[PDB]
């Protein structure tokens, strides 16, 4: 702010200010609220809580089966070197 | 988890018709408290001109 002497700024806002309107007032609200409908203990989703396999590893069942059973040839006998 | 504000507060639209419109002259459509007013569209039917 500057104040010029002798132009001096008014002193104030005067009383020759225009009161316009007394609609200052800002009625209290009061009001009771209740937000009551019956509540049902389920929601559908299409999936909820899983945490899916984006690859699974091979999996497998055993089986085995059979007897022991055999056709054999044999090497013919020959002279023995040493000993 | 709900936002119990949201929930019990109500966001609505109406509309209604007000006459006494003179030349010249301010006609005045108080806001009837208490709501809060987002929006406010008035349409100027005179006499069925636009």
């Amino acid at each position: 702010a500057l104040i010029n002497p002798q132009f001096p700024y008014a002193g104030p806002v005067p009383i020759p200010g225009p009161a316009p309107t007394e609609t200052m007032p800002l009625l209290n609200y009061r009001v009771e609220g209740r937000i009551a409908g019956i509540q049902q203990a389920r929601q559908f989703m299409p999936f909820l809580q899983g945490p899916h396999r984006a690859v699974a590893e091979q999996t497998y069942h055993a089986i085995g089966t059979g007897i022991q059973m055999g056709q054999t040839f044999n090497q013919p006998l020959i002279n023995t070197q040493e000993g | 988890i709900l936002p119990l504000i949201d929930l019990s507060t109500l966001y609505n639209l109406e509309n209604s018709a007000q006459a006494g419109l003179t030349p010249n002259v301010d006609f005045v459509v108080q806001y009837a408290n208490l709501y809060r007013y987002l929006s406010t569209i008035a349409v100027f039917d005179n006499g069925g001109s636009f």
